[PDB]
């Protein structure tokens, strides 16, 4: 079905991207915004404070996207192409392991409830901030020959896609992958705590509600995360080797907002979600 | 730009600095718990099984706890309880025999505790409510009714459902149930129960700080 | 308050020796800890300065490299490893307490000193007058003088007079110029107008006699002048 | 009994009645005069020059 | 009895109808002429940190360079001023202190809390750390107030509704001052120091003869509990600070009120009042977070000393009324000027 197929990928690009990308900056800028008021310390503000600022640089990078797929062509000029595409993946691969470090630290502070533990300490949450930036920005620096121009391309879809192929396999295993069991694994133990550790006096009020917050932080990120980096491997492994490119294109379109999605609902889960973040916003 | 002996003296300064952080991180870890309860409410009992203030140094599982009874302040209440704000969780010790004890004696209990429990420097303070002379409750209650403390209570003489009426006419006392909770206990199991319940306080706290409560 | 030496003793030329001090009767683990010559027929020499928690350490250039200033706090004892000994290095080698903060008085307290034999831009004070012709119940003055100006832009004057009896350790006067030390008659009284200063005694008593060094305190070189000796 | 801390709250304000309290005209003179005596010695009512101030920044 | 009750209250009427009769004139129409403070700018010039918790207390030495400061993390820290630079840090037997004095001479500290017992610490011994001298236990109240005399008599305030003049070197209470019904709460030698004068929780103040023992004049304007008092520099007049909300300032020669120092939006108690060194100006800490400075002879506010994110617990004015020191429960201590 060729044609229709087409027509499609065409279609979500050029109306759906536009759409989507254009609500996750309204509400998604809106919210970081306030919850960044809202913050402004301990190690477990300091990662929070940076996945906020993190989440906002990741967005303050759609405006122009939205407009060159409204319009059809980069007019913005190529510097500002490598620029943004690389910011976009920096900030977008650094969430992912500020989200891996506060599932840490608060695996910490159920385990060491007064802060004794070296990583708890302001300064070393800092230092660890600091690298977390610098090392997803070396670790990234090889997307540079990839998103070269030529007009417009993709990560997927730019560059050779015998060394994009392996290299977006290395930063989803790296970036992606080895985040994603950290953090399942620490949050898993928070779990088993807070359920055990549930009721030791019948009258007082019980933990369901921090047990569903740490469970929905590991299905909310596995789920919008897991299916645009099986989708932009498979459809870089699509142009490798020998009208079935259409298709599995327009699957990776459908997923890209999915995984910019968490820059949005982020501040909400991490600092709404939390009645006492919540109580200090309106008070402040 | 300054001589040796300032230096000197900023060196020192320095010293004193870091002995000052390492004290108060070891202060950090210790749990402070402020007993009030009546006079004759069995304070001192509760204080054994762990001219002016009293504190209780006891470590159980690895808590190192800090236990001030300050009883024996006799005066003004309201010009030294703020000292107080900040502790993890407020003991406070009322005896189930104070019926047709005088000073009503255990009317004077619920006033102190609806005092202590609303008051603006522990809104958010844990207490941890000890009912004591559970034994000496179960001996009289089978003489002296429960009517002449409480004459609006319409239930039954036994002891259980005496003794429950009274825990939830303390609780009730409650003005603010959302940010404070009560950890009633009828009195090795009394510090076992205040284990828990400071642990549970400690990890709420720590829960609220993440964003997790 | 006891600072007792050890160590001294006979020693050949490039041989290796270590001085130790053992304190006593106060907070040793506060103050700072000096290390202060004297050749058997010259004036006083400082050698080395550990400051109190080890955090800074200085030396005088004639040792510097060759010493090495360490304190053992919980065991209360200061210790000098001198390596390369040389003839030059012959003195009774004393050890001085002093704590720093505002309105103490450093170099309150000086040890008995211990003999060492070695088998055959610093600020210059000057005392002109090396001895005095004087009897008891008079007035007496003695001069100094330095190179650079002791008055600080904080206004302090750091110059310290200290009295050294025969067969005694120095003991503090004054210290900054103006205070005197606790326990000092009140007799004894010290100035100055910044690079010349001076020390009197009124009515002086016969235990009075002794040779009186002044020393700075305004560099990290610190340094002694000759002595002005009085003699009954 | 109380009879001995009526006699002697009594005796009190019989000496506190016995002073030779005067005008009040006279003590806010007194103040007034106080206050402008040494009005030109007081750095926070006059504030004096950096040079001066012993807490200057910087 | 009863006799003697409306002796007593012939007596009180008696005493106000003189106050009324020396109620002549009042200061505000004296000091109508005389032109107003402009408004007071004072910044922070420095910020004394290193108490981790609330402070209660602090206290200028004579030389208007150190001062001493009680926080209830268990410290009393000797600060030098100028620099900053922590002189001394003395870790206290019991945390809850409430009161820390510094000896004219500047030898001594002492402090004292809920342990109903002042401590002497000395500060100028042979081995170079700070050591209790004196306990001075006899108080069955905590110790609110404390203030030297000598070196070797402290007088002291209590909860106990007592004043108690000490010999720091028997230990023993040589005098006590008896007359409150409520907590006394605050406490200030007169500069001549052969009177104090003493706020309790009566809402009245009392002058008390520090050798004859007795009082000698008390003074009930304030509507609710006195948690500061403060001596005017002439030693002729105090003033007072209550929950109420308000200042009052005594004369003791006139013997009652002069002035009182409110506004309408203003409603926290004051928790610690101080003059400057010609008494023109009134320093009151409140509880609204920011100390308020007062035109002492005009009744209104000539500047505020906002900065503290907490209660403003303590204030205090050099002797050579160069700077203001004012702590808080936010664990921070500023020199403003």
């Amino acid at each position: 079905t060729c044609k229709n197929w087409l027509a499609a990928e065409a279609a979500l690009e050029k109306y759906y991207l536009s759409i989507f990308y254009g609500i996750e900056f309204v509400v998604g800028v809106l919210g970081n915004t306030i919850v960044v008021y809202g913050y402004i310390w301990n190690s477990s503000n300091i990662y929070l404070f940076n996945l906020s600022v993190s989440d906002l640089a990741f967005l303050c990078t759609l405006p122009m996207l939205i407009r060159s797929y409204a319009n059809g062509n980069w007019i913005y000029g190529d510097v500002l192409c490598i620029s943004n595409r690389y910011v976009l993946h920096a900030n977008l691969y650094t969430s992912i392991l500020f989200l891996t470090f506060i599932s840490i630290d608060r695996y910490l502070i159920i385990k060491y409830p007064f802060r004794e533990h070296l990583l708890q300490k302001k300064e070393f949450a800092i230092l660890i901030s600091l690298a977390i930036w610098v090392l997803v920005t070396l670790e990234l620096l090889p997307i540079l020959p990839l998103i070269n121009p030529v007009t417009c391309n993709d990560f997927a879809s730019s560059g050779d896609p015998n060394y994009n192929l392996i290299y977006s396999m290395c930063l989803t295993l790296l970036g992606f992958l080895i985040p994603l069991f950290v953090m399942c694994f620490f949050y898993y133990k928070i779990a088993l705590f807070l359920k055990q550790r549930n009721r030791q006096v019948a009258t007082a009020l019980p933990l369901e509600k921090p047990l569903n917050l740490v469970i929905m932080a590991v299905v909310i990120f596995s789920v919008l995360f897991t299916p645009y980096h099986v989708m932009r491997n498979v459809r870089i492994a699509s142009r490798l080797g020998s009208c079935t490119q259409v298709v599995i294109n327009s699957f990776y379109i459908v997923t890209r907002p999915l995984a910019f999605l968490n820059s949005v609902i982020n501040p909400v889960f991490y600092f709404l979600l939390g009645d006492h973040f919540r109580d200090m916003l309106m008070n402040q | 730009t300054l001589s040796a002996e300032d230096k000197a003296a900023v060196e020192r300064s320095k010293m004193i600095d870091r002995n000052l952080r390492e004290d108060g991180e070891k202060a950090a870890r210790e749990v402070k718990l402020l007993l009030l309860g009546a006079g004759e409410s069995g304070k001192n009992t509760i204080v054994k099984q762990m001219t002016g203030i009293v504190e209780t140094h006891f470590t159980f599982k690895d808590l190192h706890f800090k236990m001030f009874d300050v009883g024996a302040q006799r005066s003004e209440r309201k010009k030294w309880i703020h000292c107080f704000e900040g502790v993890t969780a407020i003991i406070f010790c009322v005896a189930l025999s104070d019926y047709d004890l005088v000073l009503n004696r255990m009317h004077a209990s619920m006033k102190l505790f609806d005092s202590i429990c609303n008051n603006k420097w522990f809104t958010d303070t844990s207490i941890i409510l000890f009912l004591n002379k559970k034994d000496l409750f179960e001996e009289k209650i089978k003489k002296s009714p429960l009517t002449i403390c409480y004459p609006e209570y319409a239930g039954s003489n036994t002891y259980e459902e005496a003794a429950a009426y009274i825990q939830c006419q303390f609780e009730d006392l409650n003005k603010r149930k959302d940010t404070k909770e009560i950890y009633t206990h009828f009195t090795t199991k009394n510090v076992q129960f205040v284990f828990d319940a400071v642990t549970d306080v400690i990890i709420k706290n720590n829960l609220k700080d993440c964003g997790l409560f | 308050v006891q600072l007792v030496e050890s160590g001294g003793g006979l020693v050949q030329p490039g041989g290796s020796r270590k001085l130790s001090c053992s304190a006593s009767g106060f907070a040793f683990s506060s103050f700072g800890m000096h290390w202060v010559r004297q050749a058997p027929e010259k004036g006083l020499e400082w050698v080395a300065y550990i400051s109190s928690g080890s955090g800074t350490i200085y030396y005088a250039d004639t040792v510097k490299g060759r010493f090495t200033i360490s304190r053992d706090d919980p065991k209360n004892t200061l210790f000098l490893q001198m390596t390369s000994l040389r003839s030059e290095d012959t003195a009774m080698y004393y050890c001085v307490r002093s704590i720093y903060y505002y309105g103490s008085s450093p170099f309150d307290f000086w040890g008995q000193g211990t003999t060492l034999t070695v088998s055959s831009s610093d600020i210059v004070m000057t005392q002109a007058t090396s001895s005095v012709p004087v009897t008891p119940g008079e007035s007496v003055s003695i001069s100094c003088r330095s190179s650079k100006s002791l008055l600080h832009s904080n206004g302090n004057t750091y110059l310290y007079w200290f009295l050294q009896r025969p067969g005694q350790s120095p003991q503090l006067l004054i210290y900054r110029m103006s205070n005197l030390a606790s326990g000092v008659p009140d007799r004894f009284s010290g100035s100055g107008s910044g690079t010349a200063f001076t020390l009197t005694i009124s009515r002086l008593e016969a235990e009075d006699v002794g040779v009186y060094y002044c020393m700075q305190h305004l560099e990290y070189p610190l340094t002694f002048g000759a002595g002005t000796k009085l003699e009954l | 009994a109380s009879i001995a801390q009526a006699r002697k709250l009594v005796e009190q304000l019989k000496m506190e009645a016995n002073i030779d309290r005067i005008k009040v005209s006279k003590a806010a003179a007194d103040l007034m005069a106080y206050c402008e005596a040494h009005a030109k010695e007081d750095p926070l009512l006059t504030p004096v020059p950096a040079s001066e101030n012993p807490f200057r920044e910087k | 009895l009863d006799q003697l009750r409306q002796e007593a209250e012939q007596l009180k009427n008696q005493i106000r109808d003189a106050r009324k009769a020396c109620a002549d004139a009042t200061l505000s129409q004296i000091t109508n002429n005389i032109d107003p403070v402009g408004r007071i700018q004072m910044r922070t010039r420095r910020t004394l940190r290193g108490h981790l918790a609330k402070i209660y207390a602090m206290h200028w030495g004579t030389d208007s360079r150190l001062l001493v400061s009680a926080s209830q993390d268990g410290k009393l820290i000797i600060w030098d001023s100028y620099t900053t630079n922590k002189v001394h840090a003395i870790p206290l037997r019991s945390s809850w202190v409430m009161t820390c004095a510094y000896a004219p001479s500047g030898n001594y500290v002492a402090c004292g809390g809920l342990d109903n017992i002042c401590s002497i610490y000395n500060l100028k011994t042979r081995e170079g750390n700070v050591r209790v001298s004196r306990e001075l236990a006899g108080h069955t109240g905590y110790l609110s107030c404390c203030r030297f005399l000598d070196d070797n008599q402290i007088v002291t305030s209590s909860g106990d509704t007592t004043c108690a003049l000490w010999d720091i070197e028997t230990g023993q209470q040589t005098t006590t001052f008896t007359g409150h019904t409520g907590d006394v709460m605050s406490l200030s030698l007169a500069p001549d120091t052969r009177l104090f004068v003493s706020g309790a929780c009566d809402a009245s103040a009392k002058l008390w003869d520090v050798r004859e023992g007795m009082c000698r004049q008390t003074f009930t304007g304030h509507e609710s509990d006195i948690n500061a008092i403060c001596f005017f520099p002439n030693g002729n007049a105090f003033a007072t600070g209550s929950d109420d909300a308000t200042c009052r300032l005594f004369d003791l020669r006139a013997d009652q009120e002069l002035m009182t120092y409110s506004h309408d939006n203003i409603i926290c108690g004051i928790t610690s009042v101080s003059f400057s060194k010609s008494g023109r100006l009134l320093l009151a800490g409140y509880d609204d977070f920011n100390c308020n400075v007062w035109d002492a002879l005009k009744a209104d506010r000539a500047g505020v000393l906002a900065g503290h994110d907490n209660r403003v617990s303590c204030l205090g004015v050099t002797d050579d009324g160069m700077a203001v020191a004012t702590g808080s429960w936010d664990s921070f201590l500023k020199i403003w000027n």
